[PDB]
DNA sequence: TACCCCCCCTTCGGTGCTTTGCACCGAAGGGGGGG
């Protein structure tokens, strides 16, 4: 018995028709037992065929979680709300939540389920569940409640939260709080210990108030970024050269005062690629400068909260993997490198899974955005495996790339 | 009116109006089979008579139910459905025989009067319109409306489908053991029950469908195995496809190969290793669908076997859902591979085949994890989980091709099996260049009016060459210059190229391509003992990639 | 001379980077199959 807040999609837009992929057997039986409960609570209820929006479902378990957790694919639903959660009712980015010495994440998706949804809007929360071997036609759903992962629900609630939060945020004044959908994002400087503490404090706070939390634990200050490195040789050939003047070559599109004259000098004859050449004190001297200029930061780099962020990951092999975040290209706002992460050394889609979602969520705590991603990978390969290794409760955009390492550029 | 079930509400695409168009000219001979039901219909309340305030019209013909002397109506409502809105249907897919789980007792049933059992929606109805013909043009007919659901509209199935499992649900709540495969009107109901309490049951269903007014006709109720489902011969312990006819046609037209290709497609889930490649580059480009083109060697070499495949019967096993999923695949040449999936071994539960090739330059390894993934893909959909492999492989193939590619790749849990023929990579950049192995700097470059260009190198040892090439792109010259270096060095060389484009399509490792400068590259490499490439950026003043750069723009 | 679903194989035209060539992909019309 509350309220409802009417809600519009963007302006010349009809809703997600997307069509629903293939699940497992025990992914299949952990939603079916989830939406029946979620029926007998009337937080859904069946629907039929004339309704034309569908929105893929699947389920996942957190990390270590051994619960499933539900989770739908509202990103095309999202995009087409895209004028409500941010023109309208959107969230303040705390800038200050990077600097935390360390930050949780809680997932408070359950309350959602408390405040209803406008009727009208119900329509386009249509989700099916498949049969194994189409035993059954789809049992298609929608929701009467706020959705777990629409990107409206938290911005609806952000009225309800700041009340809950309220008397926390007072009783510990500089203990920072953001919220992006399901998750709750809280930070302190305090020593690991009173930190755990207050958020079993937020716990019960948040209990009294009508909530469960089936946390993560974050250190932004840890975070080291990733700059272009030149190697260290007591001798250079001239394959060696000829790779460092390409790698140079290709840095001076963000480091303009790279030069490459004095080594490219060096090559000016016809020589073998093994064959040795001492460096001369012009090209040690271009070489030294140049080493210089990559350790400075880039010149004019600043984020821009109108624009799109793009991620960019690269295989390095033997575990390691690199990422750049960016907005416009080569104006790089982060770099990073990733290694040994779960599934080193035997699965790849299992880490580039893993670094996906540690670099969504570097960007939610840095900019408070989900970067869109360029990926290292086959289309068919991607849209089989990724369900198998997804941990988060959201789901970042992503491409498919194609782009063979002519030179190695972040990495040696 | 009277009202058996729920109803679905239905709308138009907003701001439209309904059908208005003209009626076929019908011959009288459907016309006499045509209002003899249609009669019979406004006596069920199933069609109305309805008068001029009823402004739409739509065509109406009949065509004759396959293996029957009945007649089948058809309403074409190709205008009305275009202002018809958007549904979204619940038929995800087909179900296949080799998913279903033994069962002691089956039963499979037909609904008599599928779609006209279902009551329309109320407000909606009016848009059915449509006149019924005579002998003569004297008489002009009468208009009516559908009552319930039409055949040939676009939302008579999925709203079908839909209040199906609404009827079911309550049994199926009732009976939780029984295993019902509702697909349309045609249901599969299979149980563990003794036949004596199994046909009891069945009964009470046919009575829990007639509760809602849902015919179960005893011709088309089969009790007694092999039951003809889903064009499947399903037996108490095996499968198979109802019989295949292959044409015999002395002389084929492009309609001939299309009906050979898609018989055989269908035969390829049981029958293993059929294969279409050469039937099929008989139709590519082809402009008339009677044209008539002859069979190749090759093509009339493909349909002898694929027919002797045929000749001995074959059938598929059933699922157990405790003993593992085993696929097995084998690498048939020239882009195609088959696969068996099966539990117990010999014993298929079934089979099909892989043939797409993707992409301009490909090779056995990317083609082998394309079809893994169309295996685990079609193996999710139908039991829900994934297929143990044993693919035709060694373990240390495989290890160095997805540590070293630049692209993500993976396959699930699999073993090797020593069938040949083998996947391999057939060559192998090195990581490091050679030592003692010649270095040829090449280059090549296009006239983009004159289509003519140049293609050389230069090496260490003095060695060049620059050659002459006609009605050729940048980018083939850029590979021309490459097959130079590859025919004029020894087992081991080293090659410096400034072309992106080339070395892309070399270090994914191919062997095969579509472009045949290519396979001529790839030709050489096997041959070569170590090979080295490398890239430097053109126009840098750099080591012979200058000088050469130099000698093919003159 | 209708409708809905799944599959393979081919063409074609749009898309972006490998660049005004070449490669990729997805929509679509051919067929098989189910009701
Ligand atoms: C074969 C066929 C079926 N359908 C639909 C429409 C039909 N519903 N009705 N009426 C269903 C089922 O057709 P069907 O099961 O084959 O036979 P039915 O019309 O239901 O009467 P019956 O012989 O006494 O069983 O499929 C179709 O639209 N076009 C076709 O060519
Ligand atoms: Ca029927």
């Amino acid at each position: 018995p509350i309220e409802t807040v009417p809600v519009k999609l963007k302006p010349g837009m009809d809703g997600p028709k997307v069509k629903q992929w293939p699940l497992t057997e025990e992914k299949i039986k952990a939603l079916v037992e989830i939406c029946t409960e979620m029926e007998k609570e009337g937080k859904i209820s069946k629907i039929g065929p004339e309704n034309p929006y569908n929105t893929p479902v699947f389920a996942i378990k957190k990390k270590d979680s051994t619960k499933w957790r539900k989770l739908v694919d509202f990103r095309e639903l999202n995009k087409r709300t895209q004028d409500f959660w941010e023109v309208q009712l959107g969230i303040p980015h705390p800038a200050g939540l990077k600097k935390k010495k360390s930050v949780t994440v809680l997932d408070v998706g359950d309350a959602y389920f408390s405040v209803p949804l406008d009727e009208d809007f119900r329509k386009y929360t249509a989700f099916t569940i498949p049969s194994i071997n189409n035993e059954t036609p789809g049992i298609r759903y929608q929701y009467n409640v706020l959705p777990q992962g629409w990107k409206g629900s938290p911005a609806i609630f952000q009225s309800s939260m700041t009340k809950i939060l309220e008397p926390f945020k007072k009783q510990n004044p500089d203990i920072v709080i953001y919220q992006y959908m399901d998750d709750l994002y809280v930070g302190s400087d305090l020593e690991i210990g009173q930190h755990r503490t207050k958020i079993e404090e937020l716990r019960q706070h948040l209990l009294r108030w009508g909530l469960t939390t089936p946390g993560y634990e974050l250190h932004p200050d840890k975070w080291t970024v990733q700059p272009i490195v030149l190697p260290e040789k007591d001798s250079w050939t001239v394959n060696d050269i000829q790779k460092l003047v390409g790698k140079l070559n290709w840095a001076s599109q963000i480091y303009p005062g790279i030069k490459v004259r004095q080594l490219s000098k060096l090559l000016r004859g016809t020589k073998a690629l093994t064959e040795v050449i001492p460096l001369t004190e012009e090209a040690e001297l271009e070489l030294a400068e140049n080493r210089e200029i990559l350790k400075e930061p880039v010149h004019g780099v600043y984020y821009d909260p109108s624009k799109d962020l793009i991620a960019e990951i690269q295989k390095q092999g033997q575990g390691q993997w690199t990422y750049q975040i960016y907005q416009e290209p080569f104006k790089n706002l982060k770099t990073g490198k990733y290694a040994r992460m779960r599934g080193a050394h035997t699965n790849d889609v299992k880490q580039l899974t893993e670094a996906v979602q540690k670099i969504t969520t570097e960007s939610i705590v840095i900019w408070g955005k989900t970067p869109k991603f360029k990926l290292p990978i086959q289309k068919e390969t991607w849209e089989t495996w990724w369900t198998e290794y997804w941990q988060a409760t959201w789901i970042p955009e992503w491409e498919f790339v194609n782009t063979p390492p002519l030179v190695k550029l972040w990495y040696q | 009116p009277i009202s058996p079930i729920e109803t679905v509400p239905v709308k138009l695409k907003p701001g439209m109006d309904g059908p208005k168009v003209k009626q076929w000219p019908l011959t009288e001979e459907k016309i006499k089979a045509l209002v003899e039901i249609c009669t019979e219909m406004e006596k069920e309340g199933k069609i109305s008579k309805i008068g001029p305030e009823n402004p739409y019209n739509t065509p109406v013909f009949a065509i004759k139910k396959k293996d029957s002397t009945k007649w089948r109506k058809l309403v074409d409502f190709r205008e009305l459905n275009k202002r018809t809105q958007d549904f979204w249907e619940v038929q995800l897919g087909i179900p296949h025989p080799a998913g279903l789980k033994k069962k002691k007792s089956v039963t499979v049933l037909d609904v008599g009067d599928a779609y006209f059992s279902v009551p329309l929606d109320e407000d909606f109805r009016k848009y059915t319109a449509f006149t019924i013909p005579s002998i003569n043009n004297e008489t002009p007919g009468i208009r009516y409306q559908y009552n319930v659901l039409p055949q040939g509209w676009k939302g008579s199935p999925a709203i079908f489908q839909s209040s199906m499992t609404k009827i079911l649900e309550p049994f199926k709540k009732q009976n939780p053991d029984i295993v019902i495969y509702q697909y349309m009107d045609d249901l599969y109901v299979g149980s563990d029950l003794e036949i004596g309490q199994h046909r009891t049951k069945i009964e009470e269903l046919r009575q829990h469908l007639l509760r809602w007014g849902l015919t179960t006709p005893d011709k088309k109720h089969q009790k007694e195995p092999p039951f003809l489902w889903m064009g499947y011969e399903l037996h108490p312990d095996k499968w198979t496809v109802q019989p295949i006819v292959l044409p015999e046609k002395d002389s084929w037209t492009v309609n001939d190969i299309q009906k050979l290709v898609g018989k055989l497609n269908w035969a390829s889930q049981i029958y293993p290793g059929i294969k279409v490649r050469q039937l099929s580059k008989l139709l590519r480009g082809t402009k008339a669908l009677t044209e008539v083109i002859p069979l190749t060697e090759e093509a009339e070499l493909e349909l002898a076997e694929n027919r002797e495949i045929l000749k001995e019967p074959v059938h598929g096993v059933y699922y157990d859902p405790s003993k593992d999923l085993i696929a097995e695949i084998q690498k048939q040449g020239q882009g195609q591979w088959t696969y068996q999936i099966y539990q117990e071994p010999f014993k298929n539960l079934k089979t099909g085949k892989y043939a797409r090739m993707r992409g301009a330059h490909t090779n056995d390894v990317k083609q082998l994890t394309e079809a893994v993934q169309k295996i685990t893909t079609e193996s999710i959909v139908i039991w829900g989980k994934t297929p143990k492999f044993k693919l035709p492989i060694q373990k240390e193939t495989w290890e160095t091709w997805w540590t070293e590619y630049w692209q993500a790749t993976w396959i699930p849990e699999w073993e090797f099996v020593n069938t040949p023929p083998l996947v391999k990579l057939w060559y192998q950049l090195e990581k490091e260049p050679i030592v003692g192995a010649e270095t040829f700097y090449v280059d090549g470059a296009a006239n983009r009016e004159t289509k003519l260009g140049k293609a050389g190198y230069v090496t260490n040892k003095g060695r060049q060459k620059v050659v002459p090439l006609t009605n050729t792109t940048n980018q083939k010259t850029e590979l021309q210059a490459i097959y130079l270096a590859l025919q004029d060095s020894g087992l081991e060389v080293n090659i410096v190229t400034d072309s992106q484009y080339a070395l892309g399509i070399i270090q994914a490792q191919p062997d095969k391509s579509e472009s045949e400068l290519v396979n001529q590259i790839i030709e050489q490499l096997i041959k070569k003992e170590k090979v080295y490439l490398a890239w430097v950026p053109a126009h840098k003043g750099i080591g012979g990639n200058e000088q050469v750069d130099k000698l093919v723009s003159a």
